[PDB]
């Protein structure tokens, strides 16, 4: 219930999420495990139109595991794991983990971690008497294992929770967008009106001030003496209403985001 | 390896845009350039997510 | 750099005028231009140490008008009024204890004193104004600017009585010019040539 | 963004006018006989909304 | 190109005034009319290297009064006040890290300063302004727009006094014809011959 | 060792952003610097917690 | 993991007095005796160790050790 729980919490932020139920063998008491795999690590064939998930040929998972986990996850292969692409999420983490800060002078001892992908497929096979999924775990360079599925259900331990599916291009996307958008908008519109209400606007007669750099650092300090000529009319606070509107606006986009349980049902189904 | 770098390539938008998704949730909602913009204002960048 | 190509104007309108009173009608005006422009920079750099209160050094015909920015061993330092030290930094005046200087007041004319004193070299980034009796002004003065000075000099000149120089109407014809023309240019230590935005500084 | 309608020489330079009107912290200087008018239409901000 | 096309309309308004004061304002009008109108430009291509505040290289009779933009190695140059450097950007002056150029500023009248130095080529666009002393004017002030420099012109002629020339009626009305024109040409820097529109940057 | 001090400084931002949290919590939310700006202000830091 | 089972290791550092950190773990009393870490825990020590900006500490002062206690997995490969 909490890798559901997650699951669908990622397929609320994101555009899916994967929950993979499959067997294993292992000193792990339990055999059949069911854990959680972020949007992130499941690369999924988009080719698929069906609903159930058959149409989907192909599911690439690729995983950062470190030597020793690796080399002991699969054996008779090792030389392979020792001597060893990605999108920029996964790739981003395990990078940021890798580079610790900008400058940093690692020691000799470094924790080494290599990128294994297990693809499962399926491929016609019209026996005489169809679709026969097969394993396919490999490294950058080579294969550790290839093999068909042992499991009896013909499809793949990975099933997708959908959310938002675009019309367009068939692929996910969560519930954010339109909030995403209009969220920008409302920090844009709060930051200038925080900036209006901080510094003034100075439209000036041309020779309002003698010194000029004196009084612009100076206009907006609450306790600045300010020297102006006679005659030539100084106009400071010049657009302040702005603010007014600009706060008016916010209000107007979080009023949007609240009119943008029914509507949100297609993500229960 | 070949349907991979075809799989990576043919979702890059959308899996980009899920990861600016998730980095929205947690309250970092500002672009590089704009924080920048921000920052020569004199004004702290806020976002209110 | 000599004042000879500002005399061509003054003997146009004012046909006969010495070059003596000339000249110091024009240094005058250049003066107030240089006050009101602030375009004249210089810097220098000396050394200041034990309690001294150093004075600036300056090209020999000019004067320090302002100082734009001072700089103690490479430090960017904060001007302060004297009574602004009076009131927040009690004891300026009695202690003798050296220190890291974070404060520059000018008591005198001249002389930049700084509220911890160190013996450090010293680099003043300052305005400059000509001095009264200057042989020759800087070149931007003369070479580009030369007819809002001549116009300022010219007023000068047709200021004075009793002679067949006197005339009201174009003194105050040219003291308007001179006037409106040092107010265009007024902006151009913010701006300069570069078409640099002035930009007004935001508290928070 | 601000809407300007102006005398012929309200300012010397238009450049800069022209790309620190809408600036909320820029300086503007305007010759003394020449008036300047910002924020022509506004209420049609309102209207719209 | 001469001032021989100008000298006509002096001649007309200002009887047989002599050749090199009419010269000298026709001169002055032009440099006022650029200084309004910023109508010359010319392209000027220097390299700057090492720590050097290089002069801008301009025509003969000509003077760099303002520059539009200036381009580092192909980079389209931020100009910012020495202030803002100061402000934002210390040790501006003491550091000497050599680096990709990312501001400018223009400490002196015609010299050029990037924030981080380095050597390379450098484009400066900029307007032009004639000199105090140009035999030609360029095109631009001669073929297509005398008419205005010779109002400015006449403006200063009929000003001066004790003289058959001197008319304060004339001298008025040619003043005031002139600043119309000025303001009138004001926007053709925008504008240009093409009408392209004039509108203001918009920030959100 | 290592592992150990890899751990550290790979965590340091958000340990101390972490610490900054439990910081602002019993009422100590100024800045070093902001609170010598209101003490040359004269004015005396406040917090509303 | 939101098990936490791929966590490799943890550390706990943990500052200890001399006498106790001496009584708590034998036979090696000496390392302890002529016996990194981030702002926080460090702080909060120095903190403690600092008394006030400028004080006359005696020759009686309390020595403090730190002790880290690594818990950390490693694969077996169990035949089986």
């Amino acid at each position: 219930p909490f890798h559901r729980s997650r699951s669908f919490e990622d397929t609320v932020k994101v555009g899916l999420g994967w929950i993979e139920d499959s067997y294993d063998d292992s000193t792990d008491g339990e055999p059949i495990y069911s854990r959680y795999e972020s949007w992130r690590n499941v690369i999924f064939d988009s080719a698929s139109t069906e609903l159930d998930g058959t149409d989907m040929r192909y599911i690439f998972r690729p995983k950062w595991l470190d030597v020793d986990v690796a080399c002991a996850l699969v054996p008779d292969r090792a030389d392979e794991i020792k001597k060893a692409d990605g999108d920029e999420a996964m790739d981003w983490a395990e990078f940021d983990r890798d580079t610790y800060s900008q400058s940093r002078t690692v020691s000799t001892h470094k924790r080494q971690r290599v990128r294994l992908i297990e693809c499962w497929y399926r491929k016609p096979m019209r026996a005489t008497k169809t679709m026969r999924v097969r394993v396919a775990i490999f490294t950058s360079r080579d294969l550790l294992f290839e093999g068909a599925s042992p499991f009896r259900h013909n499809r793949f331990s990975l099933t997708p929770i959908w959310g938002f599916r675009r019309g367009r291009d068939n692929l996910p996307y969560g519930v954010i967008r339109w909030m995403r958008d209009i969220q920008d908008d409302i920090n844009k519109r709060a930051s200038k009106a925080l900036y209006i209400l901080s510094s003034n606007k100075v439209v000036m007669d041309e020779g309002a001030v003698e010194d000029i750099e004196e009084f612009r650092e100076e206009v907006a300090r609450p306790d600045a003496v300010l020297v102006k000529k006679p005659g030539k009319q100084i106009e400071l606070n010049v657009d302040r209403e702005l603010a007014a509107a600009h706060m008016d606006m916010m209000s107007r986009d979080i009023q949007m985001l609240q009119q943008v349980t029914v509507a949100t049902n297609k993500l229960f189904d | 390896r070949s349907y991979l770098h075809q799989e990576l390539d043919r979702q890059a938008e959308n899996r980009f845009q899920m990861a600016v998704d998730e980095d929205y949730y947690d309250s970092i909602q500002w672009t590089e350039a704009d924080a920048q913009v921000l920052k020569e204002r004199g004004q702290a960048p806020l976002v209110f997510n | 750099k000599p004042l000879d190509v500002f005399m061509p104007i003054i003997h146009r309108f004012a046909p006969g005028c010495p070059e003596p009173t000339a000249f110091a009608a024009i240094r005058e005006a250049a003066i107030k231009f240089c006050e009101r422009t602030r375009l004249w920079r210089c810097d220098d750099e000396f050394n200041v140490g034990a309690d001294e209160c150093a004075e600036v050094a300056v090209p020999y015909g000019a004067a320090l008008y302002e100082m734009e920015l001072v700089q103690f061993n490479g430090r960017n330092m904060r001007p302060v009024s004297t009574q602004w030290l009076d009131e927040q930094v009690p004891d300026w005046r009695t202690t003798t204890q050296s220190g890291q200087a974070q404060y520059v007041t000018q008591q005198s004319e001249d002389t930049l004193t700084f509220v911890p004193a160190e013996a450090g070299s010293v680099r003043v980034y300052g305005l400059l104004k000509p001095t009264l009796d200057a042989d020759s002004l800087p070149d931007l003065l003369a070479d580009t600017y030369r007819k809002t000075i001549a116009d300022g000099a010219l007023s000068e000149l047709l200021i004075i009585p009793g002679k067949a120089w006197m005339s009201a109407d174009l003194a105050v014809f040219f003291g308007t010019r001179f006037d409106r023309e040092l107010d265009r240019l007024s902006t151009k230590t913010i701006k300069g040539q570069q078409r640099a935005p002035v930009r007004t500084r935001a508290q928070f």
